[PDB]
Formats: C-alpha cells, structure tokens, sequence
C-alpha cells in the first residue's frame, strides 16, 4: 500500500530543498550521473555560483554528470546491492513508490543494517535519514477507524477519529530533528526533485505539445474541409 | 532565499 | 538492549581515559560520547576477541559480560559528543573529501555511510565522526589504509576507502571531521 | 664533463658514508657506485642550491665547484653499483609493481624510465635504480609521495608516479629494486 | 631522412617471439600495445599460453586482456613533452624500415631535454631506453667502444626481431591473409574460365 | 627454448 504525494514540479523552492537534500544525505552513494549541475541549477532557477558552491560537493564543473566517488561494484560488495543511479528512479518506481519508501523505514535488528522497508521489504539501504525522521518502529499507535471505507473523522476539530494499532510505523518521540509533517515535506520535496531529474522536459513538453495540439486542430479544419469539399 | 533553501547539512566548526 | 543507568556506573572506569560522559580530553582517547550504541557494542566485542587491538585495553573488557557491554554502551550511546575545531588550512580539502570523495580515484564520499552531520547510522552501525578527536580519526584512517584495523569486516569497507586515502588527505579529513556538525 | 680520476681523489670525503667506491655499507646512505653521471651531478646541484633536503650532507658540497661535483659525478659512474637481495615474501609483489605498474589505478610501470634491469637511463638523467639500499628507495618513495623530495622538476614525475604507491607496496618495490639486477 | 632497409620475416616465430620479449620488457613501460591481446600473440607466436602469462603478461592482466600499461597518455605527455604512442600500429603507420633506422639512430645530444637525439626523428621525446645494448652512440653514428651489452650486428638482430614483432602486431593477419588470397584468386580464375567460355558461348 | 628466448630482462637476486 503506497501513499499518494501530489508533486508541484512549478515549485522551485520544492525542488531546490530536493536537490539539496539529495547532493547532502544521497549523493553520498547514489548518483544522478545522468543528469549535469548545469541543467540542473537552469531549471531549478539556481543561479550557477550558487549552484556550484551549495550543491557541488565532488569538487565537478557546473556541466559535469552528477557523478560521485562510490563506484557500483565497491557499494554492491559494501551493502549486499549496488545502490542505483537516482536520476531515473522517479520513472522506474513512480513518485507514490519513493515516498513511501522513504518513509517506511523502521527499526529491524534483523537485518544488516538494522532496519527494514515496508515499501522494499528486506532493501539493502541503511536508513540514511533516521537523524531527520528519528527512529521509526513496527508498534502500537492510533490510527483513524475504518469500516468498510467508512472513515470517521471528528464532526467538530475535523481531526480523525482513532483506535490503537499494533502493526503500524511510530517514529519514537523526540529522536529526530523534524516531526511527521516536516519529515513528510522535506521527502516530498527530495521525491519533487527526483520527479524533475527523471523528467526534465515535462513542463516544456507540455507547453510545446499544447502548441503542437492548437495546430493540429487548426490544421483538421483545413484539411478536413479541403476533404468534404473535394467528396462532392 | 535560494542560497539559505541550498545550505550544506554538514557544519563544521573552524578555529578562529 | 542496554541499560543506560546501570552503564554509567559500570562506565566509571573507561571514564578514565574516555571521559566520565565519554568526551575524552585527550586527543589519542576516543569520544565515546554519542557513538552509536551497535559500533560501540561491536568495538568492545571485537576488542575482548582480539578482532581490533587496542593495547591501553589489555584486559579491561575481559571480566566484563555481554549485558555489562551493552550497558556501557547505551551509556555512552545516549551522551553527546562534543565538537571540536578544524584547523583552517586544512578544512577545505577535508571538506572537500569528506562530501565529495574522489570521483577520479573511485572513493566515496564519506556523507553516505556516515552522515553529512558526520553523526553516523546508529541502527547501521556505521559510527558517529563528527566532533571525534583528529589525532584518532587520522590514526583509525592509517591503521584501516595499512590494514592495521581489519575489523570493519570480510567487505572491508574502511580498509578499501582508507587505501584510497594519502597522508595529507587524512590528516584534512580528520581535521575536518573534528570540527564537523 | 667531469674526470673519473680526479674525482676519486675529490669523493674521499665522500666515501665515509657512500662507500669508497660508491658502495655505501649502511642501507640508509644510498649507493653510488654506478649511478649515472647526469643524476649524480643534478642531485648534487639539488643539495647545494636546497632543491634537496639532506641533513648529512650540510655544507658539505658548499666549497666544491661544478667542476668537483662533476669529478666526482664521474668517478662515482665509473663504478659499478653491488646487488643487494630481495625479500622472499616481497619479491613477488615488487617485482609485479617494477614491471606492470598498476593498469587500474594509472600507476606506470619502472621498468621504462628505469631500464628493465634498473640501470636507469643515463644520458636522460633517470637514476640507476637496481642494487640500490631497499631502506633508502623505500625512503626516496616515501619522500616522493609525501612531497618532502621535489627535485624532480615541474613535471612532478616521481611526486605522480609516487603518490599512487602505497607503504606496502613501497616496501615491495624497494626489497625487489634491491635484489634487482 | 634516409632510412636503412630491413628485411622482415613474419613466418620467422623465434625472431617474432624475442621482438615480443623486447618489446615487453623494453616497451611497455611506456608504450602500450592496447589494441592487440596477449593471447592472439602468443598463438600467432606459437607461445604456450602458461608460458605467455609468466613471461610477457608483467602487468597483472588476464590472457585474453590487452596489452595495455599503467602510463597513462596524459601523464607519459607531461613526462615527455610527447605522449608515447600506442605501438600496435607503428608498423603500419611509419613502416619497417622507418622503424629499425629509428631505434639504431639515437644518438648523444647534451642539448636535449633527454640527453640523446635521433637522426631519423629529430628532436624526438623518446629516451634512448636501448642504449644498455646498443651501448652508448654518438656522432655519422658510431658506438663507442665497449659501453654496451650487444655489438652493431647483435643489436641490429635485436632491433630486427623487436620491428618483425611490431611489423606482426600492426598486421597480425597478413599470413593468413596471404593463404586466404591464394585459394580465393585460384577459386576466382576457376570461375573466370567459366564465365568467359558461358559469354563466348551466348555471344556467338 | 622458447622459455629461454621470452626469459625477462629484469633478473632479481633473493635471500636464500
Ligand atoms: C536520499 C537520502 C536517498 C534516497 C532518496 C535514496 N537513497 Fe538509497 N540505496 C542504498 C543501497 C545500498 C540501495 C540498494 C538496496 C537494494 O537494492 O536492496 C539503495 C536503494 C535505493 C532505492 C531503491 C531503488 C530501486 O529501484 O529499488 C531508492 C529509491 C533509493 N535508494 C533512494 C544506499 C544508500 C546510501 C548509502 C549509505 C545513501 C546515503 C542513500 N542510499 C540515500 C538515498
Ligand atoms: C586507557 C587506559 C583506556 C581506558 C581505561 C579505556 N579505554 Fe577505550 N580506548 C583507549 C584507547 C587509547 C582507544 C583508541 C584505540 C586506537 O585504535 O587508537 C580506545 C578505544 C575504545 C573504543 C573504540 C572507539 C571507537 O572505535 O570509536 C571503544 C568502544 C572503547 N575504547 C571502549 C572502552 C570501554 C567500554 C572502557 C571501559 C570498560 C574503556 N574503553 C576504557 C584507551 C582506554
Ligand atoms: C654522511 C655524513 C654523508 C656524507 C659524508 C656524504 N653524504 Fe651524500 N648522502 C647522505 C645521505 C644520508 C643521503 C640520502 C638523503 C636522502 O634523501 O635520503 C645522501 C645522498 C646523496 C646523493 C643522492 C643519491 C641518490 O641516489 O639520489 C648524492 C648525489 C650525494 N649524496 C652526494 C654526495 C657527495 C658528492 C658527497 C661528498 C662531497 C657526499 N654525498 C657525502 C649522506 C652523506
Ligand atoms: C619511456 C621511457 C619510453 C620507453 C621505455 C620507450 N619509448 Fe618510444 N616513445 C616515448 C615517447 C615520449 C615518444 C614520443 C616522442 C615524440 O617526440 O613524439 C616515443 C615515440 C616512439 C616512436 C615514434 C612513433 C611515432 O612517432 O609514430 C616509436 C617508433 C617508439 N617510440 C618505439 C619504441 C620502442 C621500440 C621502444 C622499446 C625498444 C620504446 N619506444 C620504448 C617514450 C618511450
Ligand atoms: C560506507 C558504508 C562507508 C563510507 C562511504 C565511509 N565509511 Fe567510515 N566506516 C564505515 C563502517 C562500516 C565503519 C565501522 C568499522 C568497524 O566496525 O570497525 C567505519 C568507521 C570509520 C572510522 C572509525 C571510527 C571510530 O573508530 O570511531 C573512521 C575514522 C571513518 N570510518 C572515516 C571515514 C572517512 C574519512 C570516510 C570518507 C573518506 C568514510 N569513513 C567513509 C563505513 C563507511
Ligand atoms: C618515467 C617518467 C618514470 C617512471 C615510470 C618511474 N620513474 Fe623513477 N624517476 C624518474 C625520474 C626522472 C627520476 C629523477 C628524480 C630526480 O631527479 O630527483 C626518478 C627517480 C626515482 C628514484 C630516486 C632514486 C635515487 O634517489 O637514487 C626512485 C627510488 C624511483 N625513481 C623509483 C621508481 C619506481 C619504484 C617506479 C615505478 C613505481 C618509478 N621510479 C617509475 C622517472 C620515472
């Protein structure tokens, strides 16, 4: 079960904390290597010496691949998996799937590095954004009554009604820097740039292919007019 | 605003 | 899991060269401050087995049992490491190596394992570094370059990274690392 | 250029740590015997104007002119450098350094600047390496690579070449060139 | 320049296999080899692939790896001033007898950067790395007495056997080219005596 | 023989 993320690839503030949070807490063993500071800083309305001073930390050129020092076979042999290139992720697993995932970390003795993913059960990915989140454990929590799909929520505060469940991810209270909702922000924003780095030509693919449809429709009339006359 | 949204995580304290 | 309560008493006698809290004031004696408590756990283990050789220990950790370990360990664990300075000629390059690796020479960035903060993956493993003592860091980074310390496992993670590593640049990364945060 | 015979009677004072003949006996002084003359005469201009660093031999080729040095430079390549051995457990590694490098990490092989057999190339004035003291090549590639020896020229050829080797595989080197003939 | 000939001999396996031993221990250190394989040398040489590893392969490198070298161009070209060429094709790109007047033309030149210089490529950036065999060569080219390993005549065999391999490395399949040929012409006069009489036939 | 003939030219003594 994912849970939904509405992405605003407009957002440029979105996508800027993204991008930062990649280059700090990712780049450390994934890289974006399909993918140049340049276009990057361009399109995220970086300006370039910002971007190289904030965001380059592989001491690359603002047009280099957002490459980085861990080779695959070193991190494959180090981890038990070789941690994938990033760029693409956001089209190989979907947005739903990356903000799930990296939520759905919790606490598993287990497991090599101590913990497991709801999302990607047995992954072989440490949980690199404990410190933010703070620990996060399979355990008891109140959770919004459900019946059949009846969802109760409170008439009056708005807010959900509850009941206690035992299966469910808790993040143990003061154990990291940022609370649900802004662990919830800060992986929607890294999700929003990923989103962007798979997909870079969305917003211009858009705009030209409204353009290309306006004269697609105007050219069916022509034609199409140039066929029922000429049928006669 | 951009180069506040772009800090590095990592602080390191340097003499002087 | 240990017990931080019962670990601060039974941590009464590291607290000689490590520090009462684990901050130790020497730069040679590690902070155990803060450290994660599964590294802590498994440097202790591996120091009572022999796996990693810590002289000034000879005999510390042998009458002490797996609970007492765990004890002293969530004790230190559940300190905080304090930060010290880097020095300004060396905290470029150390920071340098320390976010960005070496794409060249295929070395990771140590941000990864160990966070951008240097505060480690406590459930991982991977420890605590920022605010550790220069001279100890530049010593585990030799001693892992020079396969010294072999303890970090069959993967060899540390020994293969440390290769990577000249003087200048540990001595900078260690530099570096104390006076991270 | 430099007459062997006049030099032989300039290298006397020379020959309390290098050996009368160049040979020196202890391994920390390097031979000299059969070096080439163009090396001997550029590291003894190196010393002089502190291109190169050695305490031993402070101020001791401050009073010799260009036409002493080269004497002496001559005489010194007018002998032949002894053998020395190799270490069983060494050789191997050395020996797999001297002649291939390392494809991997672009280290280039010895035996190009420095003759399959480690005589150097004289008129080049690359150094007669075979049968040299095992302590004192290790320590010409310590120094190379930490920087401390920068006499190489701009090029930084030995400083680049050095900077990928590492302390075993310096020691490796150094007992193969030593056995190296 | 006027080059000296030589006559190569690639069906000649023993002065082949010691063209590769000099190139291996002489060459290498600078030169790679990178587009043949020690393995399609060692069977064009009739080495035993054993014998190819523990004799030849010095970099560590599988059989079937090419002869690649640590020197890496850039660093060999701020070394040298001039990056070492890959080998495999300087048969083919300079010729035989460009070759063997050029590894017999170093000669003593102080004012070089590398103390030599070579009749056949002024001003080179090559040390003169066979001058332990040949001995020391000066200016007309003569050796000076008694300063080298091989005499002229043992080091113009060296240097013949070192150009036939290099002559082989540029074209490893000129001998089983020239086999192919021949059946291939004959097949195709075969042919042409048919196609002729089957057009003198039809055009009568 | 042909051992002989691809012998390396780097010789290198060794202790014992
Ligand atoms: C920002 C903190 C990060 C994000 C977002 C992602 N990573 Fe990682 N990661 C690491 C390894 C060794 C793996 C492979 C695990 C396995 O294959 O079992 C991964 C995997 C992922 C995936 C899954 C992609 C897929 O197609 O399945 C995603 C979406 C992902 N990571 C995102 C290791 C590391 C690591 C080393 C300590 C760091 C710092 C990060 N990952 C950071 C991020
Ligand atoms: C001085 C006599 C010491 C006392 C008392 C204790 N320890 Fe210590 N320890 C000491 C040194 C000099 C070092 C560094 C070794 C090196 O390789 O440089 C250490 C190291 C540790 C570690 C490893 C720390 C890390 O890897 O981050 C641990 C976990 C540790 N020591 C634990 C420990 C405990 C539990 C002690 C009391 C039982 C203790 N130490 C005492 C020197 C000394
Ligand atoms: C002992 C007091 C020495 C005397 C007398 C001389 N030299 Fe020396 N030399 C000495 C040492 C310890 C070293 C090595 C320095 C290092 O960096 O490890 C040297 C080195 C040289 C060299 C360089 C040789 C090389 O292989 O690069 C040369 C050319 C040299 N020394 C020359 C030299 C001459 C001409 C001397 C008499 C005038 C002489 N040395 C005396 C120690 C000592
Ligand atoms: C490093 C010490 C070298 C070794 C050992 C050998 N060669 Fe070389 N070579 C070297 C350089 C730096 C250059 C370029 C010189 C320049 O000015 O451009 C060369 C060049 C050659 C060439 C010329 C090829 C061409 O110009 O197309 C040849 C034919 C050549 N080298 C052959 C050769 C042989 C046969 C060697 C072993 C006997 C050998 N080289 C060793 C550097 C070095
Ligand atoms: C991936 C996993 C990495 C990365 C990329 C780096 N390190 Fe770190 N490191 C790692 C592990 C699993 C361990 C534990 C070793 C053990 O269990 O014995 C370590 C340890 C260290 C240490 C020792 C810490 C201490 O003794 O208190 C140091 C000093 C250290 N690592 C430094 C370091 C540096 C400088 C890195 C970038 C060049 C780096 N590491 C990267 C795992 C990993
Ligand atoms: C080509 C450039 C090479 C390469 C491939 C190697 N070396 Fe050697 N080397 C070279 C030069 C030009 C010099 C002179 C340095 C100077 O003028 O100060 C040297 C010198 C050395 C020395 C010093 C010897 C002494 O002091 O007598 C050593 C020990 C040495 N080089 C070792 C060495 C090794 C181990 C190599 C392969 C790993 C190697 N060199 C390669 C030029 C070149």
């Amino acid at each position: 079960q994912l849970d939904h993320v509405d992405i605003d690839l407009t957002d440029k503030a979105a996508m800027q904390d993204g991008a930062r949070t990649f280059a700090n807490y990712c780049m450390g063993c994934h890289s974006a290597k399909f993918q140049r500071y340049e276009r990057v800083a361009t399109d995220l309305g970086i300006p370039a010496d910002l971007m190289m001073e904030k965001l380059v930390f592989t001491g690359a050129k603002i047009g280099d691949h957002m490459d980085i020092g861990m080779k695959p076979a070193d991190a494959k042999t180090w981890f038990g998996a070789a941690p994938p290139d990033l760029t693409l992720v956001a089209r190989v697993r979907g947005t739903d799937w990356l903000y799930s995932y990296l939520r759905s970390f919790y606490e598993d003795p287990k497991r090599p590095w101590g913990v497991n993913n709801v999302i990607f059960p047995n992954v072989g990915m440490p949980n690199v954004l404990a410190p933010l989140q703070g620990r996060q454990v399979i355990g008891c929590k109140q959770v919004q009554v459900v019946e059949d799909g009846k969802k109760q929520f409170d008439p009056l505060t708005g807010t959900p009604l509850t009941h206690e469940a035992c299966d469910q991810l808790t993040v143990v209270p003061k154990t990291g820097e940022l609370n649900e909702a802004q662990f919830d922000e800060k992986v929607k924003n890294l999700v929003t740039f990923l989103a962007y780095s798979a997909n870079p030509n969305k917003l211009a693919s858009e705009r030209i292919g409204t353009y290309v449809l306006l004269y697609l429709a105007f050219f069916f009339v022509f034609a199409y007019l140039l066929k029922r006359e000429y049928w006669k | 605003a951009i180069a506040k949204r772009l800090e590095p995580v990592g602080k390191v304290c340097v003499q002087g | 899991a240990g017990d931080a309560a019962a670990g601060q008493a039974k941590a009464a006698v590291c607290g000689a060269c490590h520090g009462a809290d684990g901050n130790s004031p020497a730069p040679n004696f590690p902070k155990l401050a803060g450290q994660g408590e599964r590294y802590l756990l498994k440097q202790m283990h591996d120091i009572k087995d022999g796996k990693r050789t810590v002289l000034e220990m000879t005999g510390l950790l042998t009458n002490l049992s797996d609970q007492d370990l765990a004890d002293i360990a969530a004790y230190f664990a559940s300190q905080k490491m304090s930060v010290g300075m880097a020095d300004p000629n060396l905290v470029a390059q150390g920071e340098a190596l320390f976010r960005g690796g070496k794409i060249a020479e295929g070395m990771p960035a140590c941000t990864g394992c160990h966070s951008p903060s240097g505060v480690g993956i406590a459930t991982a493993g991977f420890p605590h570094l920022g605010g550790q003592h220069a001279t100890y860091v530049a010593k585990q980074l030799t001693d892992f370059r020079e396969g010294t310390r072999t303890n970090d496992g069959d993967t060899k993670i540390m020994q293969s990274i440390a290769a990577k590593l000249s003087n200048k640049d540990i001595a900078a990364i260690s530099s570096y690392i104390q006076g991270l945060h």
